């Protein structure tokens, strides 16, 4: 009855009607003008938004509650002072508002080191070493958490994160933001197994933590900081001229953070429309709606958007007749600012019930900070499903297609830990895609109490049109993805994810024959992979689109394939993120890479016992999702 | 807005074309109109209202069985009446039609030919077989191979022509269309006539439709359950078995259950039985029982809350299944089949689940979200038994669930022995299971029930988190009723007229369904 | 066309025409005189027995080879002699011809202790502490492997295994025999993935496998170490007047065990009947081939089966007109003595390929041993499958139906670790089965020299008629699991496992109350599972059994119950074993009891910490299975 040009118009007039603009400032009121996770301000807006879907007349909507556990600064607020060789000295350099979740809260003192960003990279440059001192960096380069963990590895003392004016382009010297340091994502208190009271809480902890004392703190204050540093900051890291690179041997600074604990009641608030043609196959759309600050950019457009696309999706349905083959969900997550814990336990806890049964997820957050440039990372199998839409909707400003850059594949990266996406596709093994209308540099109040509606509405003056391409994005990735028999995941594109690694790996092809090896195993691996999907292919090409048995044999093995990459030799409790492409840890593709780029230099940083496992592990993982892609557990040759 | 009709064959197909010209004679007054579809039997019918071409169609009791089955899922609206407009019945007699002086009897089948209205339909198949599936030969599965045996010749409607050659002697193909000679009420009585069957599975109102003259109907014989032979005239005192009435049926969600009924109420005015001499609804002279059953005298609406496996009944929806599978009851063996006992709330079934550990497995539970829900779970099989309160009581009681078990409040020596008038909760149950809710109860009343304050450490059956979980938290003990007692003998006499008057004005889904048929 | 019945009658006629017996004597030729894994005997099996089910004329037949490490005794015999305590003095007691494969082969020297079976239980109950001394055990209580695990626990220098008079009446008393120590399955030297030169074999050892040297001795060679120790055995154990409980403070044992290793080239040999309906759907029967020994009742019997049941079906579906649903695979594994090696190399090696796809194990190994009773240990999904077989195959000696017991569901024992069929049950989760015509007494010739033909058929006259009625019920198992849409498992035969499991909890409810834990979620997890199954049967009965679609999305969610109890906490590489109710380890439902049991002591041997984590995530392992199997993500209630 209705196709896709039927629907890509059906959804453009919806869009056309339908105001953002007044939907976020709405969200941006006195009721939800204090949104930190687990607040009375934020169930009331879970109450909001519940109540909404409800309105919407969806075909069911429920709530789930957690009881997780994150950190919060107290009564004893934590303080940052130079001290002498001696004892306590000179002067208090300040206090502050904001502070870093999972902190260690222990008093430490220092010498204090800048190691810039906090990256692998930055702290191998370094010709002061961090043996035994406190560091101070600047964020957004890498996720809070990897700042902390990769300087823990150096082991150090403490870590100090401020925003420079180059990078951050803010007025007020005297701002402070949050963040979280816990390597990972969902409750660190309960890593592995959902928040439910089922499970008694017992005590356990996530290998995410970090001992060492985390705190963040204004410019004004790193500045006074650099007053009693000396060493200018190298020209390579474009940052202000104040930078100081080490601190006087006379003057230390101590640090002292001292954050407790707080059990909450998170809640998730979700939605769903069932599909007609397969109910048990779903799309999961979801959206952070806690904010430590006002977090119009953080969570406001994110919820606006989920509630909007809920709204559209339902007038669709009940009024224009959409029919859709596979059902939607629509999901409002709690406790973002802490890891995606909402989103996380959801995963921990019906990790069985979705097993393959959700084939894709799509995440709202951050989807509109800028106005220059699109920029989407997400896993290879919607790569196709992305580029399709690219050009097909067109920029808010410039009247020309999203789709300029061909070789955009390419440019695409890895996702993040902060994502909420990437519990997803790293962890349950469920293609996830995250968009934006992002900026050449990051948004400067992300994490502020400057995150407003205002703030928001001035720097985006076009907000409503914006906010209406980016949902036109994501409306296209669920039409596309429930409205035709063919599912919209592409399979082929992990050819050219193996050729890269396989090809990257070949470059120490003299280390691997100096050692008892052969590379000659994953030259196969990648080769039989591409035969699988070819045969796929085929396979698709020579059947009867409107058989409903033949094609749901084909789709099923198509959805396996996002399955297969996580890595099935890894405990799924303390190495979550078992994909092999975009989880964490030594087993992932990467990591196996990254140990042997050390055999190079000849030096004890490798541990040869550990490569040949990884390298074992791995050319089986990609031969074992090769040859259950593809010849059946017989029809396979090799 | 128009309605799409099914039809079946070419002969209910220009019966169908007249149901659309004679109505747009008098249509449309408000919105009502009637459409054509042709189809090949009745399973295409039920098939196609399923994917949206066709709107109702009206089916045999037995044949909703296979309509509310995944993925047809079709819901009976509208059930049409036998006998007089003015006393309506919503059952008709299934019998056994044969020759005079056969010699056959009800037992003495075997060998005999047989003639079926159609495969999976209450008087010709599901009635006729049932009482002989435990007495065929195995293997018992499947069961159109062991009717293939059992009788000599037989023809039966809409069955596999190739798997099962023996079913088709008599009409070769076995079709399911009008037009094969045999098919249906009328059509198995035609292939007893003519001299093919030595017997015909029908309605009690075969013989009328077939036969006028009542010389000629002396000319034929009703079996009975006893082994007798008494007169075609005296169905009531000798018949197989009462069976539900040919119903309407259309989809459970987006049936339009409305605008189906308000086209039939007017469909019975207009072009109905002693209305109009132009169009019949319940006659035609292309064929016999097209669209509707000839006997039908009208229509009546089926309650919202009824669904087919309410419409059949606990009785016949069980013996449909027991057939299918070819399950037979052996004598009780006082095993006592697990209890299923319903809860309500959370609360309820958490103080159930604590209790389902501790009685060993006698007692499961169920959950269900209103109160009237649990009601229907204890009808279809879903659930055994619940409390109840006196109101409630006479509600379920109306149904089919007679009381076993009444809660007293007054502590004596003999509490069990002696129960209290009052009226005091109910523990209603279903007809079978009264004999091991009677006894598996009773063994958790000397294991849970009377017990000092030991609670935390051990489990206690009528002390709740809360207020009255499952049984009222002031109860000491659950009485047995040694009388048969009903929702009539439990109520007393006063109270049932009580509740009765008050339920006239305040009426409830559950209420107005069981008191349909 | 041709249903039960007509496949019932179909098989007997083909069972009454084929002779077993003259194939048993086939197998237990010259040419398969010795039957080592790897050995030129082992392969001339192997290329025998894939030519004949070439010569059935399958729909396909392979092979896969594997290089897996085993251990040999070799040119340095291993020896057991009795020392003084100065130095080595008085005489030699036994040259094993017999070893224990996995042997640590270190030379010991210490007291030796009598420490029965080797059970857990037998090991508390001694009175002699075990701390630092040689322990010697009678086999056939529990497997090998665990009798040395149990005396590695409570520190033990070595182990002697030998075979008493009372449990095995053999005349000659100088009989050694075989087996291996190694605590698990598989090939020990690459645990969680296969042997396939594809993984170049890297650096990787199990933690099966026990530091403490193990060996086999004769009746004779105990029967002479009894003379040099004291102290009369208790009546409790069904022994010999000959058993002594400890040797005399002059003069303790010195055993010396020098076995190595050996990479061999392991053949399983496979064939597969492809099905009609749903091919990708299979069911798995396999069979040892190799043999330390002549093996005539190890695998002699089992491979015959194997030849045979491949061949009746072949000729039911080529010339009967049999038409299977779902395909059959004929597996002939080889390095079963080693621990079912080359079956669970198979299954570590295409996991991915039998995912969901392989739905029942059917084993036929030591299927016919004895005539007195018949034995099965299974996967409860096949208790309902088994019971309706039993009432209707009958003895081979008595006229009547195997189906005696009504109780026999609960006189079912857990499947063992020298089971080829626990790798597939525990590890991956694929319902098994185990039948056997077994005797009061286990077979005293099973790993001996003396396992020939001529013994068995000595021990057992009507040998053709036992082989025939073991082939007729493994037989219904495929007919049935195959025959029609229906799938043969019984998820609601899992309800008594799950009832049974909180019942023993709660009899420690007292224990519960006093640490912060309240048993009420483990009644909600059971109550749950029950409802779930409930509305899983609710829904095969109000469906059309002719549609294809909605059998297919109840049946998959059938498939599903078997994986969906392997925990998904604990690593696939270390604890492989993973399935919560017949797996290893602490995450298994036993091993949560078997903790509690010391916290009723009030000792310290309870692990507080441990089991607040056992309850939680096995509480939740129940009420995931619970969820997922019905309720849909959103239809769920709790
Ligand atoms: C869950 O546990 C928390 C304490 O962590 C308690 O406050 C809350 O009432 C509990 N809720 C339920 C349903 O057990
Ligand atoms: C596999 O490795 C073994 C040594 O472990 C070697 O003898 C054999 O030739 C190799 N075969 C292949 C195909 O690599
Ligand atoms: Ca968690
Ligand atoms: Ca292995
Ligand atoms: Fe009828």
């Amino acid at each position: 009855r209705l196709y896709w040009d039927d629907l890509k118009r059906k959804l453009s007039e919806k869009l056309d009607s339908t105001d953002f603009t007044s939907t976020i400032k709405l969200l941006n009121e006195n009721s939800y003008v204090p949104r930190e996770a687990g607040s009375q301000k934020d169930e009331n807006l879970a109450l909001y938004v519940e109540n909404q879907f409800r309105e919407f007349k969806l075909s069911k909507v429920w709530r789930d509650q957690h009881f997780v556990k994150i950190q919060v600064k107290d009564s004893a607020q934590n303080s940052v002072i130079i001290v002498d060789k001696n004892g306590r000295l000179v002067y208090l350099v300040e206090n502050p508002g904001g502070y870093v979740a999972y902190s260690k809260a222990a008093t430490v003192t220092g010498k204090l080191v800048h190691a810039n960003f906090g990256t692998k990279k930055d702290f191998e440059d370094l010709y002061t070493p961090v043996n035994g001192s406190i560091v101070i960096v600047r964020a957004g380069k890498i996720t809070f958490a990897e700042k902390v963990a990769n300087a823990e590895s150096l082991n150090a003392i403490g870590v100090l994160i401020y925003m420079d004016q180059t990078k951050f382009p803010i007025v007020n010297a005297e701002l402070s933001f949050f963040g979280h340091a816990h390597l990972g994502t969902g409750d660190p208190y309960t890593p592995g197994f959902p928040s439910f009271n089922h499970t008694q809480f017992p005590p356990s902890r996530s290998s995410g933590l970090p001992n060492i004392p985390v705190q963040t703190i204004s410019r004004a204050a790193a500045e006074k900081l650099f007053g009693n540093m000396e060493g200018d900051c190298p020209s390579d890291w474009k940052t202000d001229s104040t930078c100081r690179m080490v601190t006087s041997e006379s003057k230390n600074v101590k640090l002292t953070v001292s954050n407790v604990l707080k059990e909450i009641k998170i809640l998730n608030i979700f939605g769903v429309i069932k599909g007609f043609v397969e109910p048990d196959h779903y799309v999961v759309v979801g959206a952070q709606r806690d904010a430590w600050g006002p977090g119009a950019a953080k969570s406001g457009v994110g919820t606006a958007l989920l509630l909007k696309l809920a709204q559209m999706f339902s007038d669709m349905v009940l009024k224009d007749g959409f029919q859709p083959s596979r059902s939607i969900i629509f999901a409002s997550w709690s406790a973002g600012d802490f890891g995606s814990v909402g989103a996380t336990e959801w995963l921990e806890g019906y990790l069985s019930s979705l097993h393959l049964k959700a084939f894709t997820y799509i995440n709202l957050d951050k989807a509109v900070l800028g106005t220059s440039n699109f920029k989407v990372s997400a896993s290879p199998l919607l790569y196709t499903l992305i580029e399709k839409t690219m050009q097909n909707v067109k920029h808010p400003v410039t009247g020309q297609f999203l789709y300029q850059d061909s070789n955009w594949a390419s440019k695409v990266e890895k996702l993040t830990l902060d994502n909420a996406a990437f519990p997803f596709l790293a962890y349950s093994g469920i293609p996830a895609v995250s968009f934006c209308f992002c900026e050449d540099t990051d948004y400067p109040y992300l994490g502020t109490t400057m995150d407003t509606y205002k703030e928001l509405i001035e720097r985006i003056p076009e907000l409503n049109k914006v906010a209406r391409a980016a949902a036109e994005v994501a409306g296209q990735f669920v039409i596309k993805l429930t409205h035709d028999v063919e599912l919209n995941l592409d399979y082929e594109r992990y050819n050219s994810q193996l050729l890269s690694f396989v090809r990257d790996l070949n470059q120490y092809r003299a280390d691997i024959k100096e050692m008892g090896l052969s590379l000659q195993w994953l030259y196969s691996a990648r080769g039989d992979f591409f035969r699988a999907t070819s045969r796929l292919t085929t396979d698709f090409g020579n059947a009867e689109k409107t058989d409903r048995f033949v094609m749901k044999k084909l789709n099923d093995r198509v959805m396996r394939v996002e399955y297969h990459f996580l890595s099935p030799y890894v405990s799924p409790k303390e190495s979550p993120f078992r994909h092999v492409f975009w989880g964490s840890g030594s087993h992932t593709l990467p990591a196996l890479l990254e140990n042997l780029k050390l055999r190079k230099q000849n030096n004890g940083a490798f541990n040869e016992t550990l490569f040949r496992n990884q390298l074992a592990l791995a050319t089986w993982t990609i031969q074992g999702a090769a040859n259950a892609l593809s010849g059946d557990v017989w029809d396979i040759d090799n | 807005k128009t309605v799409r009709w099914c039809a079946v064959s070419e002969h209910e197909a220009t019966k169908c074309q007249s149901f659309r010209d004679h109505m747009k004679s008098v249509i449309p007054s408000d919105g009502p109109s009637v459409a054509c579809v042709k189809k090949a039997s009745y399973l295409d019918c039920i098939r196609a209202i399923a994917a949206n071409e066709a709107d109702a169609v009206t089916l045999d009791a037995g044949l909703v069985y296979d309509a509310y089955l995944a993925p047809n899922n079709l819901k009976p609206v509208v059930a049409e009446f036998y006998g007089s407009k003015e006393d309506p019945q919503t059952f008709y007699y299934a019998v056994a039609v044969v020759k005079k002086d056969s010699g056959f009897q009800m037992n003495q089948l075997r060998g005999k030919k047989s003639c079926h209205t159609g495969l999976g339909r209450s008087a010709g198949w599901n009635i006729p077989i049932g009482l002989l599936y435990c007495d065929l030969p195995e293997p018992r599965k499947p069961l159109e191979k062991a009717v293939a045996n059992f009788f000599s010749g037989s023809c039966a409607p809409c069955a596999d022509g190739t798997d099962f050659p023996q079913l088709c002697q008599l009409c070769p193909g076995c079709g399911c269309s009008t037009l094969n000679q045999y098919f249906g009420y009328s059509g198995a009585f035609k292939c007893l006539k003519d001299g093919a069957g030595d017997v015909a599975f029908v309605k009690h109102s075969t013989i009328f439709e077939n036969l006028a003259n009542k010389a000629d109907r002396d000319q034929y014989e009703l079996l009975c359950l006893d082994n007798t032979r008494k007169p075609v005239d005296e169905y009531k005192d000798c018949h197989l078995a009462q069976v539900p009435s040919h119903t309407v049926v259309a989809r459970s969600m987006g049936g339009k259950e409305d605008l189906i009924w308000e086209l039939l109420n007017q469909a019975q005015e207009h072009f109905g039985k002693d209305k109009s001499k132009e169009f019949q609804l319940f006659s035609s002279p292309h064929g016999k029982d097209l669209l509707f059953k000839d006997s039908a005298h009208g229509f009546l609406k089926v309650p919202p809350r009824m669904d087919a496996k309410m419409y059949l009944g606990y009785e016949y929806v069980t013996a449909i299944r027991n057939l299918r599978e070819g399950t037979c009851p052996e004598a009780p063996t006082d095993e006592c089949k697990p209890v299923k006992w319903c809860a309500l709330s959370h609360h309820e079934r958490l103080k159930c689940d604590e209790w389902s550990v501790n009685s060993v497995g006698k007692i499961e539970c169920v959950s269900a979200e209103t109160t009237e829900d649990c009601i229907a779970k204890i009808m279809n099989g879903e659930a055994d038994a619940m409390s109840l309160d006196g109101g409630f009581v006479y509600i379920a009681g109306k149904c089919g669930l007679v009381p076993v078990l009444a809660e007293n409040y007054d502590k004596s020596d003999n509490c069990e022995d002696t129960p209290e008038a009052g009226p005091n909760h109910a523990v209603v149950t279903r007809k079978d299971k009264e004999a091991c809710v009677h006894k598996i109860l009773r063994q958790q009343q000397h294991l849970f029930g009377s017990d000092v304050t030991d609670c935390s450490g051990n489990f206690c059956l009528f002390r709740s988190e809360t207020k009255d979980l499952l049984f009222r938290d002031d109860t000491v003990c659950l009485a047995k009723l040694h009388d048969r007692n009903t929702y009539e003998k439990y109520l007393g006499e006063e109270y049932v007229k009580a509740v009765g008057n008050l339920r006239k004005c305040s009426t409830s889904s559950l209420l107005e369904a069981c008191t349909f048929r």
